[PDB]
RNA sequence: GGGGAGGUUUGGCACCUCGAUGUCGGCUCGUCGCAUCCUGGGGCUGAAGAAGGUCCCAAGGGUUGGGCUGUUCGCCCAUUAAAGCGGCACGCGAGCUGGGUUCAGAACGUCGUGAGACAGUUCGGUCUCUAUCCGCCACGGGCGCAGGAGGCUUGAGGGGGGCUCUUCCUAGUACGAGAGGACCGGAAGGGACGCACCUCUGGUUUCCCAGCUGUCCCUCCAGGGGCAUAAGCUGGGUAGCCAUGUGCGGAAGGGAUAACCGCUGAAAGCAUCUAAGCGGGAAGCCCGCCCCAAGAUGAGGCCUCCCACGGCGUCAAGCCGGUAAGGACCCGGGAAGACUACCCGGUGGAUGGGCCGGGGGUGUAAGCGCCGCGAGGCGUUGAGCCGACCGGUCCCAAUCGUCCGAGGUCU
RNA sequence: ACCGGAGCGCUGUCUCGGCGAGGGACCCGGUGAAAUUGAACUGGCCGUGAAGAUGCGGCCUACCCGUGGCAGGACGAAAAGA
RNA sequence: GUGCAAGAGCACUCAGGCGCGCGGGAGAACCCUCGCCAAGGAACUCUGCAAGUUGGCCCCGUAACUUCGGGAGAAGGGGUGC
RNA sequence: CAGUGGAGGCCCGAACCGGUGGGGGAUGCAAACCCCUCGGAUGAGCUGGGGCUAGGAGUGAAAAGCUAACCGAGCCCGGAGA
RNA sequence: GGUGAAAAGAACCCCGGGAGGGGAGUGAAAUAGAGCCUGAAACCGUGGGCUUACAAGCAGUCACGGCCCCGCAAGGGGUUGU
């Protein structure tokens, strides 16, 4: 469960290293955001001269979480960090070639782009 | 009625018996039924089993591996119509039932900690390659 | 207006097509109709199913003169299932086809004298900065001189749970006519071994 | 509440256990013991396991029972005299019946624990 | 001595009334098989002992 | 320029309260008003559509999280369907708080010769275990309910609930030059909230299992105990209780209406929704769903079981007794429980305790053998130990017994 | 151990609460206080009244007695308002 | 006395001395003292108040600034048993 | 420069002295206590015993603090039935 | 502060560990029996009469009625239903 003051590892190469959540973009007050959820964030650290700067308020999408996701098939998946990929306002990934796994949830949500670049969809 | 539980147990015909015994603390490849776009591949998953969680039916287990520098654990229903077959693939001296402790070691020290269960290896390659012949003739 | 008595036996989940389903299992033994209530004799219509098999010994009551008056091996309990008149002499799981939606009634587990925090999901005080003796307290309960009283219904702590709880509209999954089982969507009141009653819902 | 569980206790655990333990040592040493009903109804099923445990013989079980009673000699007696008598009997190695007198000026109810015979 | 206090001396009536559930009920006694003695049921009772 | 309503502002007055009515802000818990922020219904529009504007109707529900300040307020960030305003002693300190303000300490600006002073700043600064009544939440005891008793129920009357978005099909159709983009009808997925629930996931699980340090003991080795919390520490954990987990809910529908839209139609040859009459029309009203409920003293109904008098009072009400159905005691207990109550069982018995089996947890006990100088390792071994769960089995214990309970008034 | 601002670490401070331990609370036996107290047979609303009513008016509701609980009222207690 | 780098510290323990002059049950809310907690990790709040993290010794290493003593236990690390 | 040396209102830390923050207590164990935390700890140190200073007076690293449990002028008796 | 005229201060038996009582006895009187004359009130109790569990209260008053009691009745007393 990602939430407001939470830090996310940056999964693409937008030249951001970390954003902390800021708001989760479910309903008018969702308590948490999970895999496949787009949140507003703040870049807290960012590689020298990337596309994205420290302090840029951005949209991104939770590709990996530390709290296990249940699948209707009765199984579950969990990753050793929380991670998102910064995406466009129209919703396309701002970077290219994202890395580290990803949840199939991403697919069913309309994020094929990222999963295509995803080196391994779990 | 004094059955009570026996009745829950009747509710179970869903029992599968094909998948092998595997102790925690030794790697397994589980071939899982996956919904891709709208088809059904069999994604594999090959890690150390970290936690079997006995409850008869709906007993379950988890396996943990590092997919691309990122760790992953998957929780599996031991009798899931979605497991194709679970290939055992290495027997290890666990020394302790639930072993999440391995989460903060993840490296070579794991290896120095999870030696090979020489006993149970001997058992398998034996009564396996040894029951191969009992099938023939 | 189907209906049958049962006991929350337990629950587990089972797999349908290709996804897990959380199911609770009700055993709904063959309920012997034991009286019927007409619009003429009773003024309303319904039907009195019995349930558990009783020792003809402990039935020493004037109860014998009921079972007897309808020739029914004495049961343990018997409730009416309003507005539903069957046939034969007993109702069985067979009233329920898998996929029919039911309302199960039950008796919530009993939490005794309950905290306002547990009984109403009240906020209660701050674990930290301020005082320390109002940690789990309801806090204010009123105004001043006006009204100068507390409202009835005010949420306050005390005996909560162990009450009649109907959870509407669960889906019947495979009903085991054999061993008298009735499979459902899990969310059904009371502990295992409790009497419960299942019925047709209100979807339309 | 949450009592939905099972098995009682007054005193705290370090102490509660020691209680049981001493109450056994006495029972085995004295065959009969007077004590409050609860205290007793509880101690009841504690000895049974130690009796039934002595019905076995291996030093594992000797050593095991040695854990709760700490006196060699009394366990000697447990295995040597007490256990025999209880062969062919399965469970119930012990009895308690409530006495009709209350303790005075604390008004506790009393009762009797007995190496069954 | 502090914060909440009784606003009026409760009256002889009101007092005695609260007291209405105060009366005790006599013990439960039964004769024993052995003596003509009187016992609380399910007890043992001295000067009478017991069998088995 | 004029007339009002409200009683949330700033005031005026000085009426209760100076043998005391604790002040701002917050928290907690709210509940009311509507002059409505959202959602529902509508009229006009300088309304093509989409989006809006203004007014009308409508409290049913909802009305986010942060930055700054003691702040309220306000600005700002990110959202939203919307981030409504007021009342309740500017609701709530015998509910919390005590940052603000107005005790004593100290300092700055400042005024004063001075002591000191300042809706000027600044740092510090004791917030009182026990509820009598009313009120409220829950729970019993009594009696009542014109015979007594067991079981099942009617529902007068109350209470709970009531939110809302997004994407898709319709359809890229109506409208439009284009950009844009609908009504209506249908589908799917969410947010928050509510009620249940433990299968799953995830907690705890105070002795269920393991390991480890120091020490002191049993018994020298082995093995084990105490203590290091009220678990010494650590790793892990069943049932139970739980949310982060699972299910379900908001309806549908019927009815009557609001604004409003109309049919027919006078008065008033026409015209008009109205005066007679009628139809449509709201997330709102009444129903419906859920829960409580016959102290509904207006004490309801059904099914069933027990049933005359044995002695005084001259008609009359009663009084005393052993009984009936049946009930109570006492006991073994319980996902029932503060007590009580409720429910099950009480030898014709599985209710508890043991014992057994399973489930489950721990993860290979001890002892012996074997390899190694040794710490250890390996085998016997998934061993040993093993709460609570699902069962079984009369080994122990629910022994035996006591008490109460009608004889049913009058036209 | 001064007062202000910021960051890292860490956290039940918070989202948002849950379980558990014990000492109380509860129940039984012994002992047994206190402030307070005009007397009390002490309900809701809308009025009204010295302008904030259990005690006036009107209407509504309400069988008798307690036990565990909560703090809105008794302009509750306390201190002849600082 | 033993152990811990040392000690009058800490844990356990000799000698010696005590279990604190109301008990018994139960296993509700609530209060106190204490333990743990998924994801998050100051969003709490007047304020990280409170809790937590850190912690001994040994070695490596250590900045602005400085009144040349300091700042230093800066910081950050590695080792620790048998 | 190395050695030796062993200074200091030096450092860490018990006794001892003290009271920083929080919680608890608030008809208390207690008319100032308890717990956790914290400050000093060779000095302007703590401390036993013997002495001297007092009411417009003493004493005061100064708070109008202390001067026998309320000190912007002690307690007692008196003027006094101000 | 107070037995009584006088101690005649209660032998003796009985229940009880005692205390205290019950008889016996003394005295004019012992509810004059030993902090004992008289022994009021608040206050606690036991027995009896009337009364009360659909009812709203400064507790009374006015009326009628029922019950109980004193008197032959006319009357009065107690209680309280409306
Ligand atoms: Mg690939
Ligand atoms: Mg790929
Ligand atoms: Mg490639
Ligand atoms: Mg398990
Ligand atoms: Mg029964
Ligand atoms: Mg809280
Ligand atoms: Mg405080
Ligand atoms: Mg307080
Ligand atoms: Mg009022
Ligand atoms: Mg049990
Ligand atoms: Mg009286
Ligand atoms: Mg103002
Ligand atoms: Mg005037
Ligand atoms: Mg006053
Ligand atoms: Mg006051
Ligand atoms: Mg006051
Ligand atoms: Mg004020
Ligand atoms: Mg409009
Ligand atoms: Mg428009
Ligand atoms: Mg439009
Ligand atoms: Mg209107
Ligand atoms: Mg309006
Ligand atoms: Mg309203
Ligand atoms: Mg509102
Ligand atoms: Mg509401
Ligand atoms: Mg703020
Ligand atoms: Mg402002
Ligand atoms: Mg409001
Ligand atoms: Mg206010
Ligand atoms: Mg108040
Ligand atoms: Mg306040
Ligand atoms: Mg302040
Ligand atoms: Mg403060
Ligand atoms: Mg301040
Ligand atoms: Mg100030
Ligand atoms: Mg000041
Ligand atoms: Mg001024
Ligand atoms: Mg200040
Ligand atoms: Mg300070
Ligand atoms: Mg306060
Ligand atoms: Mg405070
Ligand atoms: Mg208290
Ligand atoms: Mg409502
Ligand atoms: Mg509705
Ligand atoms: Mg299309
Ligand atoms: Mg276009
Ligand atoms: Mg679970
Ligand atoms: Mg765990
Ligand atoms: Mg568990
Ligand atoms: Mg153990
Ligand atoms: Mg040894
Ligand atoms: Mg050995
Ligand atoms: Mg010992
Ligand atoms: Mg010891
Ligand atoms: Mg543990
Ligand atoms: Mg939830
Ligand atoms: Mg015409
Ligand atoms: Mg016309
Ligand atoms: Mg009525
Ligand atoms: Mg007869
Ligand atoms: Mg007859
Ligand atoms: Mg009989
Ligand atoms: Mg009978
Ligand atoms: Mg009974
Ligand atoms: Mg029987
Ligand atoms: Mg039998
Ligand atoms: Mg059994
Ligand atoms: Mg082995
Ligand atoms: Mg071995
Ligand atoms: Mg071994
Ligand atoms: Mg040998
Ligand atoms: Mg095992
Ligand atoms: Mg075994
Ligand atoms: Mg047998
Ligand atoms: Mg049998
Ligand atoms: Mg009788
Ligand atoms: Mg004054
Ligand atoms: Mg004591
Ligand atoms: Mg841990
Ligand atoms: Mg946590
Ligand atoms: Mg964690
Ligand atoms: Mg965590
Ligand atoms: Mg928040
Ligand atoms: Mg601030
Ligand atoms: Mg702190
Ligand atoms: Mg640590
Ligand atoms: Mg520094
Ligand atoms: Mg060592
Ligand atoms: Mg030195
Ligand atoms: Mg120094
Ligand atoms: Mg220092
Ligand atoms: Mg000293
Ligand atoms: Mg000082
Ligand atoms: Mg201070
Ligand atoms: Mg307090
Ligand atoms: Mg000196
Ligand atoms: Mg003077
Ligand atoms: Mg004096
Ligand atoms: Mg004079
Ligand atoms: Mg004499
Ligand atoms: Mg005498
Ligand atoms: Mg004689
Ligand atoms: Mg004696
Ligand atoms: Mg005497
Ligand atoms: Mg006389
Ligand atoms: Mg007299
Ligand atoms: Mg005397
Ligand atoms: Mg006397
Ligand atoms: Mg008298
Ligand atoms: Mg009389
Ligand atoms: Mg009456
Ligand atoms: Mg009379």
């Amino acid at each position: 469960m990602i939430q407001p003051q939470t830090y996310l590892e940056v999964a693409d190469n937008t030249g951001a290293r970390k954003i902390m959540c800021i708001r989760v973009l479910k309903g008018s007050n969702a308590k948490y955001a999970t895999v496949g959820d787009v949140i507003v964030a703040s870049v807290k650290e960012a590689i020298p001269r990337g596309a994205v700067k420290e302090g840029d308020v951005v949209k991104a999408v939770v590709v990996r979480t530390k709290k296990e996701v249940k699948r209707p098939d009765g199984s579950a998946i969990r990753f050793d960090d929380n991670a998102a990929v910064i995406i466009n306002n129209q919703l396309e990934p701002r970077g290219t070639r994202v890395f580290g796994p990803v949840a199939r949830e991403l697919r069913e949500k309309g994020f094929m782009k990222i999963v295509s670049l995803a080196p391994e969809v779990l | 009625m004094n059955r009570g539980a026996l009745i829950k147990l009747v509710e179970s015909r869903y029992v599968r018996t094909d998948l092998p015994e595997f102790r925690p603390g030794d790697t397994v490849r589980v071939s899982y039924k996956v919904k891709e776009g709208n088809r059904t591949r069999i994604q594999d998953f090959e890690g150390i089993v970290i936690r079997i969680r006995r409850n008869g039916f709906n007993t379950t287990f988890t396996v943990r591996k590092v997919s691309y520098g990122v760790g992953v654990e998957r929780i599996f229903p031991l009798h899931s119509p979605l497991i194709q077959k679970i290939d055992i693939v290495q027997r290890g001296r666990a020394r302790r039932a639930k072993l999440y402790f391995i989460r903060n070691l993840s490296d070579r020290e794991i290896r120095r900690k999870l030696r090979a269960d020489r006993k149970r290896i001997d058992k398998d390659r034996a009564a396996e390659r040894a029951a191969k012949e009992e099938v023939q003739k | 207006m189907k209906g049958i008595l049962g006991v929350k036996v337990g629950m587990t989940r089972i797999f349908r097509d290709d996804r897990a389903v959380p199911v609770t299992v009700i055993l709904a033994g063959p309920c012997p109709v034991v009286q019927r209530r007409t619009p003429e004799k009773d003024g309303y219509t319904a039907v009195q199913l019995g349930f558990l098999p009783q020792n003809p010994k402990r039935v020493n009551r004037p109860l014998k003169g009921h079972f007897a008056k309808a020739g029914v091996e004495p049961v343990r309990i018997l409730r009416e299932i309003r507005d539903f008149n069957p046939e034969g002499d007993t109702v069985t799981v067979e009233i329920f086809k898998p996929g029919e939606r039911v309302d199960v009634t039950g008796t919530s587990k009993g939490r005794g004298f309950a905290g306002v925090m547990k009984r109403w999901n009240f906020a209660g005080g701050p674990d930290s900065h301020g005082a320390h003796k109002i940690h789990r307290h309801p806090g204010s309960i009123g105004n001043r001189k006006t009204p100068g009283r507390v409202y009835k219904g005010k949420k306050m702590a005390g005996h909560y749970g162990a009450e009649r709880v109907t959870v509407m509209n669960l889906e019947v999954v495979d009903v085991i006519p054999e061993e008298n089982l009735l499979l459902v969507k899990g969310a059904v009141p009371g502990p295992n071994g409790g009497l419960v009653i299942v019925r047709e819902t209100k979807k339309a | 509440r949450h009592l939905k569980s099972g098995r009682k206790l007054n005193r705290h655990s370090s102490h509660r256990l020691a209680l049981y333990r001493n109450q056994a040592k006495s029972l085995l040493t004295h065959g009969r013991i007077t004590t409050t009903v609860p205290k007793a109804k509880e101690l009841r099923g504690f000895v049974d396991h130690l009796i039934h445990l002595a019905k076995r013989g291996d030093l594992h079980a000797r050593r095991l029972v040695l854990r709760d009673l700490q006196d060699v000699k009394l366990v000697r007696k447990l295995f040597d005299e007490i256990a025999p008598r209880y062969r062919d009997r399965q469970g119930g190695y012990t009895r308690v019946l409530k006495l009709a007198e209350r303790r005075r000026g604390d008004g506790a109810p009393l009762a009797l624990v007995e190496l069954v015979e | 001595a502090k914060h909440p206090v009784p606003k009026k001396k409760t009256s002889k009536a009101r007092r005695d009334a609260r007291r209405s559930h105060h009366a005790l009920t006599p013990p439960i006694l039964v004769p024993c098989p052995e003596c003509k003695a009187m016992k609380p049921p399910h007890t043992v009772c001295p000067e009478c002992g017991y069998y088995a």
